[PDB]
């Protein structure tokens, strides 16, 4: 009567933020891509043909793109990825065999550097006898001389192991879908406007996330979702100079990046199984890497990102943007991939401007790289194969990697220059919006029913 | 009307009372990265059978709702019958019941089936 | 008489439902190459459960047999009830309701035991 | 008073039976060597509901306690019920039905919930 | 002791050359071979 009595509910709206194992889903094209499994894709799920949204209406959640354990999931999972990827393939520990190189064949300038070289060693054949004299090309960075004509080395001989990848994967960025399990959810912000931290207005739950590309770059965020209506500024903290500003586009930036020198594959043996796929001889011009900018759309684009930093430094402030500090090359420029070699871009003409209160395209010189160590790793050392034929490739810039100096003088001016290292944060440009929840649907509640005797 | 899976989360507990047998439903669906979903559909199953532990334990079993011989404690959160089904969500209602929620467990599987059903082996034996 | 697992597959409906506490018992029973056994007994207890769900959200929850508030819509193979018993096989019926047994389904979970319960609640305060 | 988990293991039948929604309470509880606690977590719900369903299938599916219609045979160790619930533990009283546990089992699941739901199927017609 | 019932009235469609348990007990064989010879002792300085 009066006196309330509790009842147990099964299957009440109950959710409390917690961290879980999600797996993998991405569509059903992808798979028909075969190729002997290109990066991940092998036993993962098949995406839902047709997949539900449902609007948690009335709801009001606290989102935190900073304290989002998925990014932490999301990026040791493509570090272990990298390592199943390189173990049943070809290790080239006797490839660090003293390197008898010269200049590339061409004419001149003193200012060329060579940067290509022509290296001869001796090689070991399928035979445990007789050797080789074989010859291949490798890039300045990639090597390193030792003290006759000039001796080199392989790079990274002197800092630990390497293993070539196979040119049967590929490095294409697909997307990938990450789903929570039975009895957890996943939630997605809708508003328009969102800097990844504090209450959201427009709640909706999901099983499977969109399509994520797993794009391992710096700097200039590639192939990434677009912003809704003003470009969004998204940092831990602002004040704090430490922390980086990722930044969102609206309208996505036109790149073009292209490999103009017809390399050669030179398939040496080094049996029995084992082969080495060097570099050949140049058909054509020895001409360098490059990433041509549209002046137009970047004007416009770096014009539409200071009216938002105005939102935070102040109204009427100088905003300056600058060139990278220096360090690491992987730090310094823009690092990508396409086409399966790793690019290296010169980016100070992308920052090289001064904003006050108030027709062609940019070409950048990209250096490429075959032996290369990316996520900070040491003890795993990849070797790129060449790839044939001239490397062309369009990307969307839809983002960028910010940071501010220390210098100040801080009611004054502000300086803005690219980083970022920690591939962390270009996972939390996609991941902004989604957080992981778990279903407790056992709740009790009080009512003035009774049972039998 | 179906608002679909934790449709009436924003809603009151007497309207989101109606959407019970949607959360249930959805609630158990049916070389390395493989196993990152076998050890994550292991816990989906021991955490179902874990509630229904519970459920089954107490005086329900039968799932979704059912009643039980136990007063409500003022102390408790000492609402009204208008003012919870009416004027609260259950994110809400969980957020302040959260205190007392391992008293009450305690009180209905232990305090009922327990004495309850050996009370019923004295009944049926006559 | 006991035929077995499976054992009234070619009898009749009538027939094959006093099989059914058969091919319910041996429906759960009880390095590389050993993980093999494991991904298929542990979907094996999945498979138990997701029928035991779908069993527990209708009125039944009690296994075996269970009777439902639903009219039989002639559109789903209209038969007579001695043209099905005692003339049909299970494997032979459940190729034509095939069909709508999706559809059956939802008739079960959403329109019974969330009306059912629900309306239960109203009778047990008085 | 609560001894805790498997507390009245020396106490008699009778007195152990107070203890039954004590040992049920913690019979689920909620790179290699962590393959060593899944494969065996992975037994655990197996064996619950292996036991799960025996008592589903017999005239049971509410846990802890159940009746039903099976006259004690005599050959099975012929005691009286103040010789079985006040004078021997479970210990020693399932160490000598050891030998008759199978045959009782046949007769819970076949003979009873087989005859006696397909008896009510009868009697829910009319 | 194992059990084989004989399903009474049943006419049940098979199909050897589209049968999956071949294409199972393959992948079976083959990773078994492979699973023999990774302890196995590899005789890459045999190439003399
Ligand atoms: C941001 O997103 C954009 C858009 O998705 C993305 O652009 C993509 O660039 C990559 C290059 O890195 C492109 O991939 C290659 O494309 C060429 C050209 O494709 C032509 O032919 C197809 C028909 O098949 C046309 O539809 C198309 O319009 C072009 O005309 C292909 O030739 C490449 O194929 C090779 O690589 C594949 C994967 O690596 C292999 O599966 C395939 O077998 C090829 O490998 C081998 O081919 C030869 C044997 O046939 C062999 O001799 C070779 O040596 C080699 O081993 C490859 O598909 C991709 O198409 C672009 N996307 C789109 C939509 O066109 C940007 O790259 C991305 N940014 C970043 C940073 O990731
Ligand atoms: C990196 O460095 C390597 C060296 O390790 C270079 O490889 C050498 O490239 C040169 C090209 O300049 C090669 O020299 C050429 O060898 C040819 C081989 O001769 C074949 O034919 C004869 C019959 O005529 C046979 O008897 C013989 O057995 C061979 O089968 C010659 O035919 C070439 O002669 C031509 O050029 C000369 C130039 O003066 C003319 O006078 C001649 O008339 C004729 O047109 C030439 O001599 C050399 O063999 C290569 N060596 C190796 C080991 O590969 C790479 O080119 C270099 N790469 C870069 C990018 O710098
Ligand atoms: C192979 O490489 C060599 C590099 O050593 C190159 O020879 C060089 O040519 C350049 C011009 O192409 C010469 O530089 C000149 O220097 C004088 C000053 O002494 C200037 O007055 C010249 O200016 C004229 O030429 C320019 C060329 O673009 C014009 O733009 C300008 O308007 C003037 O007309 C010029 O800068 C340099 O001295 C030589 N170097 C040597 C060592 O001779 C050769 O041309 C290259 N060959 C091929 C086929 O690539
Ligand atoms: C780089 O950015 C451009 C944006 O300028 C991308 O082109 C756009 O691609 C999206 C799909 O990702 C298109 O959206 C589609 O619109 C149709 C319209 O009805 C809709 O039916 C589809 O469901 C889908 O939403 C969009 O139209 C298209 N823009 C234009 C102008 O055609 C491009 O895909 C990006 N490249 C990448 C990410 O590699
Ligand atoms: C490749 O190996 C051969 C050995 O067959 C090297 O030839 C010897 O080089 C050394 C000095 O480096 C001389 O003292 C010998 O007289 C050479 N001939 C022999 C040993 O028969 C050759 O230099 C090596 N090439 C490289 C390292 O580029
Ligand atoms: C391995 O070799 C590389 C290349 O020689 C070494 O990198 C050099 O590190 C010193 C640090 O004092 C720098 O001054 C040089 O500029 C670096 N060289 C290049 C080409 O960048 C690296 O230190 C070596 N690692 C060892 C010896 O453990
Ligand atoms: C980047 O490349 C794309 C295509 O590779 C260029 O788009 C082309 O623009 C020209 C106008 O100059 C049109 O005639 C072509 O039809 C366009 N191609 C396509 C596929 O749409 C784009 O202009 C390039 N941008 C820069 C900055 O180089
Ligand atoms: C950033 O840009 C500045 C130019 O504004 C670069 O400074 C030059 O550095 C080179 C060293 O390679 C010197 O030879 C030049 O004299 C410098 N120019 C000036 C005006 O100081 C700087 O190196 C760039 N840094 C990075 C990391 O790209
Ligand atoms: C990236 O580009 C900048 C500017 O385009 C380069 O800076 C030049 O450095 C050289 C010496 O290496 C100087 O002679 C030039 O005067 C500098 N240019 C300017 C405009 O000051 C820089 O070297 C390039 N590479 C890197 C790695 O930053
Ligand atoms: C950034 O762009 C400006 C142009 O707006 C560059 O200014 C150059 O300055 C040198 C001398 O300081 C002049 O000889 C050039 O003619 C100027 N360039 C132009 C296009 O007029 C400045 O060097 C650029 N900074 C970097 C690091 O590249
Ligand atoms: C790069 O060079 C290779 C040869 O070294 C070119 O391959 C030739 O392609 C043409 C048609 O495109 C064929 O008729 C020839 O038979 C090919 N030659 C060989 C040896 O395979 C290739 O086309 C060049 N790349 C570009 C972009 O032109
Ligand atoms: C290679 O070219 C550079 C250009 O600066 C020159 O200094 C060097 O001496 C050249 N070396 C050889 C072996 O030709
Ligand atoms: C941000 O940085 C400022 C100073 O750099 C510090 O005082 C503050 O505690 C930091 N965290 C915030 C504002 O959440
Ligand atoms: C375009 O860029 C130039 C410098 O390259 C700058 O002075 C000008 O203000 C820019 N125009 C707009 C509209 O932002
Ligand atoms: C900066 O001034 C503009 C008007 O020029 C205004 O729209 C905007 O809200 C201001 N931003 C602030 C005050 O943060
Ligand atoms: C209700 O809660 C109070 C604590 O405020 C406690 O003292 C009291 O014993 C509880 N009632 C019962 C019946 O246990
Ligand atoms: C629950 O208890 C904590 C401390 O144990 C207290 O801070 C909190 O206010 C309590 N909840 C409510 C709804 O009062
Ligand atoms: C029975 O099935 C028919 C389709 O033939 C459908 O139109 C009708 O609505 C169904 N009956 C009910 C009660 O839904
Ligand atoms: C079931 O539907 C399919 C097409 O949806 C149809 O071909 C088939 O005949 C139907 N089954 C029966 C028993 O009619
Ligand atoms: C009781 O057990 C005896 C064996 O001693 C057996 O012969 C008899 O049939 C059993 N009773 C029943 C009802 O089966
Ligand atoms: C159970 O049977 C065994 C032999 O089958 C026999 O040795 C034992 O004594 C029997 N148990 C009892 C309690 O008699």
């Amino acid at each position: 009567a009066e006196n309330l009595w509790v009842t147990v509910y099964y299957g009440v709206p109950v959710w409390k933020d917690a961290e879980t194992t999600l797996f993998c889903a991405s569509d059903a094209k992808a798979y028909e891509t075969e190729k002997h499994n290109v990066w991940a894709t092998h036993a993962c799920v098949p995406t839902d043909p047709n997949p539900q949204e449902i609007h948690l209406e009335n709801v009001t959640e606290e989102f935190n793109m900073w304290k989002n354990n998925m990014v932490e999931q999301m990026h040791t999972d493509i570090i272990s990825l990298w390592d199943q990827s390189l173990k049943p393939c070809v290790k080239l520990t006797p490839l660090c065999v003293t390197l008898q190189c010269t200049n590339v064949t061409n004419n001149i300038t003193d200012d060329m550097r060579g940067e290509l070289k022509n290296c001869s060693f001796n090689m070991t054949t399928e035979l445990r006898d007789k050797k080789q004299k074989v010859y291949s090309l490798f890039y300045r960075l990639d090597v390193v001389q030792i003290n006759s004509n000039k001796e080199y080395r392989l790079i990274n001989c002197n800092t630990s192991a390497i293993t070539q990848a196979c040119p049967k994967v590929s490095f294409e960025p697909i997307p990938i879908h990450y789903c929570a399990p039975a009895g957890f959810a996943i939630l997605k912000c809708k508003d328009k406007k969102f800097n990844g931290t504090g209450p959201c207005p427009s709640v909706s739950t999901v099983q499977c996330t969109h399509g994520i590309k797993p794009v391992v770059s710096t700097q200039l965020l590639l192939n990434g979702s677009l912003a809704e209506e003003e470009v969004m500024i998204r940092s831990e903290n602002i004040t704090n100079n430490a922390k980086n500003i990722l930044v969102q586009f609206n309208t996505p930036v036109q790149i073009n990046c292209t490999r103009p020198n017809n390399n050669t594959r030179k398939s040496i043996r080094i049996g029995p199984g084992q082969a080495f796929y060097a570099t050949g001889d140049i058909i054509g011009d020895i001409r360098q890497a490059h990433c041509n900018v549209s002046k137009a759309t970047w004007n416009e684009t770096l014009g539409k990102v200071v009216k938002q930093l105005r939102k935070h430094f102040g109204n009427n402030t100088i905003i300056r943007f600058a060139n990278s500090s220096g360090g690491d090359l992987e730090v310094t420029t823009h690092s990508f991939n396409c086409g399966g070699e790793f690019f290296y871009c010169n980016t100070s003409g992308l920052f090289n401007s001064t904003w006050i209160s108030n027709n062609d395209s940019i070409t950048l010189p990209c250096r490429i790289k075959q032996i290369i160590n990316m996520w900070q790793r040491i003890g795993q050392a990849m070797y790129a194969p060449p790839i044939q034929g001239v490397i062309r490739c369009v990307s969307n810039i839809t983002g960028l990697i910010l940071t501010r100096d220390g210098g100040s003088t801080n009611s004054t001016t502000e300086t803005f220059r690219p980083g970022g290292g920690d591939m962390r944060d270009n996972w939390r440009s996609e991941l902004y919006k989604y957080k992981v929840v778990k279903i407790e649907p056992l709740g009790v509640a009080p009512t003035r029913c009774k049972r039998r005797v | 009307v179906f608002l679909g899976f934790l449709g009436a989360a924003g809603s009151t507990m007497g309207a989101a009372s109606m959407t019970l047998t949607v959360q249930a439903r959805n609630l158990l669906s049916g070389t390395v990265w493989g196993i990152k979903q076998l050890q994550a559909r292991v816990l989906a199953v021991e955490r179902y059978l874990r509630d229904q532990q519970l459920l089954g334990i107490w005086g329900c079993s039968g799932k979704l709702i059912c009643c039980t011989n136990v007063p409500w404690n003022s102390s408790w959160s000492n609402r009204n019958l208008s003012e919870i089904w009416d004027n609260m969500t259950w994110l809400q209602w969980d957020k302040e019941i959260s205190n007392y929620t391992q008293i009450i467990y305690g009180l209905l599987e232990e305090s009922q089936n327990q004495q309850e059903k050996n009370e019923q082996d004295l009944l049926a034996l006559d």
